[PDB]
């Protein structure tokens, strides 16, 4: 499986 | 909070038209929506009226609302009366943080002919005087208008003491009801040679009579 | 729906239309799109008024999407929630 | 068709709390302003509370304000109203209306009688008032309970031609009577049965008197 | 921020105000939802009516929230995007 | 890591 | 990349 | 501060196709109606076409129904005119405006020339006026160019007192000739120096002439 | 499409009060907006009144809108007018899918005292003579009003060949300029011992001679 | 359960 995050959740995931 | 007021009474013949008016103190009457509520005897409130003169699914051109800022009051009018328009009328208008209801206003139809009561009077039942207890039940019935008095007889004797009477409300037949209930003891009861029930209505007395078994 | 919800629609002043943009392939499949009835705005008297316009709201929204099945994504969209009235005068 | 339909009234002693529900069908619930208005026993109409389609907007009546409190249940199609701290002066009978703005009230309730009082529920005694040729009458006595309503029923329902349920005495003792009664064909009695079904919720009484002649 | 995008909210008959629902714990961390300025509505002349009410306008939105690293959640929430006019008349 | 969807989208993916 | 363990919710 | 900058004008042949853009700035541009304003030159103000904020509601003149074609990018800031079968009767400056709502036209753009004709481009000569006490006269002849518009600006920018750059005579061979002169004090002659600088963007000429006495 | 129609020219005198009338023929006027834009000689059209009558940044008491549906018109007004007021004024109003312009009105204020014009004539360059062309430049500016005739003179001959005059505009002080350019072969001008540039002017001439060197 | 590969997009 792969998932597309937006650049934007990437700085809220990490 | 402000306030409206409406008449007390209003009264007319049938097939005429009446203005029931509604004025409203603070505030400017133009700037908010009127609305009026019919009530039936014993019946829940009903739109008639709503957003100062439209009428709802059930509601005939007979009736119809308007208003007047000039003087600062909404008025329901009904062309076309007919007796079955008897009722309580309300308006009901508001302001940013309240709702205000009228006092109402009793409609009532001139020209409607007088009833003679139908006067129905029981005496204890059996299982009342096994449990030690006896009540005479009058029920008044069928008058025009309703007003009548109740007046209680032991042979001749008028008693003053058990009597509890219902005022009188309109019926499914726009005619009166009412009912006295007399309180005695078994021994009251079966001490007497008869009792009796006493409605006097527009000047005219009838009499219902009852004597232990 | 709203149009099982909110009737608001149908008794607003910029009243509008309801339109199922569907796709299988994002989630939610189904999306209702308010279009603006009228270009003016109906007034007390009931008409519609040009000294005003009905303007549509949009809105940013996630939604997932899907390759057509290994494989998803995330993504921002813009929605058209309903319809306000806009006045030059203030 | 639009429906109101209220539920919780009911006997409760003074600085008691009481939480009445309207459960609401026939329109988009959550697109609505609700409204309770309340009439005391003799009077007129007097609103109480208002709340808007979203439940961001509360308004009330001066005397309800810090004791009432209104709220809705979207989801659930249900509008609710918390009384606290009941005074006498909130004995009424509560109808829940729907509202197209705030003030424009379009339809109403069946209403919910609430009684604010520190005398109890007594239940009623029921009793067989034996008949009267033409048309006969027959009832039932219905003595000495409180609060107010009782529900006169004959034969389960069926009856319903004839029959003429008085309205209540408020008795010296601060309790109620009410007659029912029937205008029965006289060929009619030995053959059919007659049963009066008086019910008294507040009490839970439901009595099943046949009555029949003294002969 | 629309505030900074769309500036209908202070152009509206049914004008509205913007509200931060802050959250670190969920994405969109910040969400911009609108509370209604008045009760009426702004007409012709310019003066709050009160033959009509502002409403808000609700939508179902999906967002992520997390547990304070180790778990994730999509959950659908409820928010206000704007203030529509509504009327008794149509 | 854990991730909790809604009883609707799990229609979705299958 | 991670290992993910998915669970619904009604 | 509200600002409209347009941009795309030519010289263009008839049955030609060109794109004028307007960057905005100074408010919330996606929430706002755009008009597309066009005046010949000569004549009065003349409606052109219309989009929405949204860009979902598109208004049209009749004479441009079908050719032209308005569009923008809410996130690029910039409302957009596609022209295709340019007409002569096309020719004129087109301004862009921002609307309130559909019709109420609240600020004006700097206009934008389009010139439709079969003719080609021509860059002009430009030749010295040599001066002719008090104040002395001297200038730029600007010669036999093609289309309208040409930039008289003298020592770069830097000499803006007693400037005149008389307006543009249109000649019977169809070309144009203009004339730019400034009115300098007798006693600066000799030592401080005077170059024109004549601007041609339609046919990228640019040329800096040094006037100077023909003593 | 519909039609505005606004009168071609408007004059008076300072500081009195000039009414310029817009008459919108099918639709409504009361139903949509009117606006007003005033445009300088040379300038881009500015906004001046808006929603029938409002001003915006930098718009005196003196500009007011106005409207009449009784004859279906709207009229920008001008109180205490300034020369400084002297441009075009275009009304202009819309429908559900037009947007319509007037024709406009052109302002003018009389009192404005006459000026003599400021008659200015070059000969040809020594590089336009190097390319084997010659062009003597005439510029008449700073006169009142705008209307001159211009007569090119060799010796005394009058020369119809060649001249080519421009049609007077406003200035940055509202006075008129104009320019007439004669072009003439290298031979033509060293023909000759002399030019002249006569322009006429309210029943006078200024006359500027040239000679080859 | 399954094994995530995931990205970003700008």
């Amino acid at each position: 499986i792969h998932v597309t995050i937006p650049a934007d959740l990437w700085d809220w995931i990490n | 909070n402000f306030m409206l007021t409406q008449p007390h009474s209003v009264s007319e013949s049938p097939g005429k038209t009446v203005t029931i008016s509604c004025t409203r103190s603070s505030g400017s009457l133009a700037n908010y929506y009127v609305q009026w509520y019919q009530q039936r005897p014993g019946s829940s409130p009903t739109i008639v009226i709503f957003a100062n003169n439209q009428r709802p699914s059930g509601v005939p051109d007979r009736f119809s609302g308007s208003i007047d800022s000039s003087s600062n009051s909404a008025s329901l009018t009904i062309s076309g009366l007919k007796t079955e328009d008897e009722a309580d009328y309300y308006c009901q208008t508001y302001d940013p943080y309240s709702v205000v209801f009228g006092g109402g206003t009793k409609l009532t139809v001139l020209g409607q002919p007088k009833a003679a009561p139908s006067v129905t009077l029981f005496p204890p039942s059996s299982e009342e005087l096994q449990a030690n207890k006896a009540t005479l039940v009058c029920l008044i019935s069928d008058f025009y208008p309703g007003a009548v008095t109740v007046a209680w007889k032991a042979d001749s004797s008028p008693v003053k003491a058990g009597v509890e009477t219902t005022t009188p409300s309109k019926q499914s037949n726009n005619k009166y009801a009412a009912s006295s209930y007399l309180s005695l003891t078994p021994e009251q009861w079966k001490s007497h040679r008869s009792y009796s029930c006493q409605v006097t209505h527009e000047g005219s007395t009838v009499e219902k009579t009852v004597a232990p078994t | 729906n709203p149009k099982r919800s909110s009737d608001y629609y149908n008794r607003s002043t910029s009243p509008w239309n309801l339109h199922r943009n569907e796709d299988p392939e994002r989630y939610p499949s189904v999306i209702w799109e308010a279009k603006c009835r009228h270009l003016g705005c109906i007034n007390a008297d009931g008409n519609v008024d040009y000294h005003m316009n009905s303007v549509p709201i949009q809105q940013e929204i996630l939604v997932l999407r899907r390759e057509p099945p290994n494989s998803f994504r995330l993504e921002k969209i813009l929605v058209s929630v309903g319809c306000t009235c806009v006045t030059p005068i203030v | 068709e639009v429906q109101l339909l209220e539920s919780g009234g009911g006997l409760v002693q003074p600085g008691g709390s009481l939480r009445l529900s309207c459960a609401a069908s026939g329109f988009t619930f959550s697109s609505y302003a609700m409204s309770w208005v309340r009439q005391a026993p003799g009077k007129g109409l007097e609103w109480v509370s208002a709340i808007s389609g979203s439940g961001g907007s509360t308004y009330y009546a001066d005397s309800v304000k810090g004791r009432f409190t209104i709220s809705r249940d979207n989801s659930k199609n249900t509008l609710y109203l918390q009384m606290n701290s009941l005074r006498a002066e909130d004995t009424a009978v509560y109808y829940c209306a729907r509202d197209l703005i705030h003030g424009v009230t379009r339809n109403w309730g069946q209403g919910t009688l609430v009684t604010v009082s520190s005398a109890s529920t007594k239940g009623p005694s029921v009793f067989p008032l034996a008949p009267s040729g033409g048309t006969a009458a027959l009832g039932c006595l219905v003595k000495d309970y409180f609060p107010q309503p009782v529900t006169v029923s004959w034969n389960s329902g069926a009856l319903t031609s004839g029959v003429h349920t008085f309205p209540a005495v408020l008795q010296s003792s601060g309790l109620y009577s009410l007659s029912s009664v029937v205008t029965v064909p006289s060929s009619s009695l030995g053959t059919q049965t007659y049963i009066c079904n008086v019910n008294h919720k507040p009490s839970n009484t439901k009595v099943d008197k046949k009555v029949e002649p003294k002969s």
